[PDB]
């Protein structure tokens, strides 16, 4: 009929259901709306987490009914970056990261300046504007900084 | 026992692929705590899952309790427990993705070990509701740059007209977040004690632990003693050794910094750049997901 998804962002969703629609069902229609992956949306109604295998109509939930949506945190990855000495910094990353903002990371992290490092992986220079994900990076894996 | 073998390199719970949700709850809920300790010692019943026995037999003598004597443990074990997790909820990366603590404590909890919700409340004089911790959802412009747990408590109980049916004896709030990229507050400030008096249709509880990610790894920080400076910080991959067939080392470093920013107002922590906060006590204040909170047995009075 017509729901109301709360976001802690302040936006506030407006969407067309039947009572007996699956939580599941809806999570794909907020997905189509702000492209958010059902996977990260959590369904929340009266301070209760609403699971995917019930229905709209066992929780109570009829037309101007207002739920709330927050965003689990999943995904991405930490990796180590290791200096000459042996120094050992580790970096909250994903994938998707280019260099550029691993870079940063760095400095957020250490203060380095991204400009003046120098990173390596299997051997090869890492180019700032290519991803993580691009140089087979994976969970666990070690790049090597140096300093010039 | 004692402390000292709780602190050091190559301490707490060995990191492995991904793993930092789990090996940070573990920690917060069981390196000191004893709240939950019955859920590892309570008999296998006729309702009980088929994976019962074994999963709290490998919680309870694989895991704690080499971590409660030694101070560390074996990312094998972890992962025999995220196996029996992947055959409970298969296809949902419990062998190889970073998840939510909130889903590993929904399966551990609910599925797996049959335990007895922590949380009743009720919402308006209806019927009450069962979880094992809460979330605090509330609009922000109103409210303070830089609030204490209690205020949120507060202010998501308002918002949503709910109370305590009954007093719980282990208190876990998810801070208020939308993903990676969205914190409603840049620094929180997690109040060591909580009083729920107001909170109850009809009266303390005391932080043991704070469960912090600030992107994507989880790390944790946990109240072992009523003193101000009793505090630890855990990392499951706080170093590696080796390369792609190495493996990580995890720490847990003191940190009683903390005790001495959580005894400075709110509004001195505001004005106060967060890269002028010493030590590990930035994450605590800027990462923080998970309060957890226990019936007072640490303190006095």
């Amino acid at each position: 009929m017509q729901i109301f998804v709360k976001t802690l962002t302040g936006k506030t969703i407006t969407l067309e259901v039947e009572p007996s629609d699956t939580i599941e069902n809806v999570k794909a229609k907020i997905q189509d709306k702000e492209g958010i992956p059902p996977d990260q949306q959590r369904l929340i109604f009266a301070g209760k987490q609403l699971e995917d295998g019930r229905t709209l109509s066992d929780y109570n939930i009829q037309k101007e009914s207002t739920l709330h949506l927050v965003l689990r945190l999943r995904g991405g990855m930490q990796i180590f970056v290791k200096t000459l000495t042996g120094k050992t910094i580790t970096l909250e990353v994903e994938p998707s990261d280019t260099i550029e903002n691993v870079k940063a990371k760095i400095q957020d992290k250490e203060g380095i300046p991204p400009d003046q490092q120098r990173l390596i992986f299997a051997g090869k220079q890492l180019e700032d504007g290519r991803t993580l994900s691009d140089y087979n990076i994976q969970k666990e894996s070690t790049l090597h900084l140096v300093l010039r | 026992m004692g402390l000292e073998v709780m602190v050091g390199k190559k301490k707490g719970i060995q990191g492995h692929y991904n793993s930092s949700y789990l090996d940070s709850t573990l920690f917060c809920l069981f390196s000191f705590s004893s709240v939950l300790d019955t859920v590892l010692l309570r008999p296998r019943s006729k309702t009980d899952v088929e994976y019962y026995k074994e999963t709290q037999e490998l919680l309870r003598t694989e895991i704690v309790n080499p971590l409660r004597i030694h101070g560390y443990v074996c990312a094998t074990k972890i992962m025999k427990l995220r196996r029996i997790l992947e055959k409970v909820e298969a296809a949902s990366g419990f062998t190889s993705e970073e998840k939510d603590p909130e889903e590993f404590l929904n399966i551990l909890f609910h599925h797996i070990l049959r335990v007895d919700p922590l949380l009743r409340l009720r919402s308006a004089g209806q019927k009450v509701q069962d979880c094992y911790f809460y979330q605090i959802f509330m609009d922000k412009k109103d409210k303070v740059m830089v609030p204490t747990s209690q205020q949120l408590l507060e202010w998501s109980f308002i918002n949503s007209d709910l109370k305590f049916a009954e007093a719980p004896s282990c208190l876990i709030i998810q801070m208020p977040r939308f993903g990676k990229d969205f914190k409603m507050f840049n620094k929180i400030f997690p109040s060591l004690e909580l009083d729920i008096t107001d909170l109850l249709d009809d009266q303390q509880m005391e932080l043991f632990a704070v469960l912090c990610i600030e992107t994507s790894h989880y790390v944790a920080f946990v109240k072992y003693g009523s003193a101000d400076s009793a505090w630890l910080f855990f990392d499951s991959m706080a170093d590696r050794d080796g390369g792609q067939n190495g493996f990580n080392i995890p720490q847990v470093s003191r940190c009683p910094e903390v005790g001495e920013y959580l005894k400075m107002t709110p509004e001195e922590l505001h004005a106060l750049d967060p890269k002028n906060i010493q030590g590990y006590a930035r994450r605590l204040l800027c990462d923080a997901y998970m309060c957890m909170y226990q019936s007072p047995t640490m303190s006095l009075y």
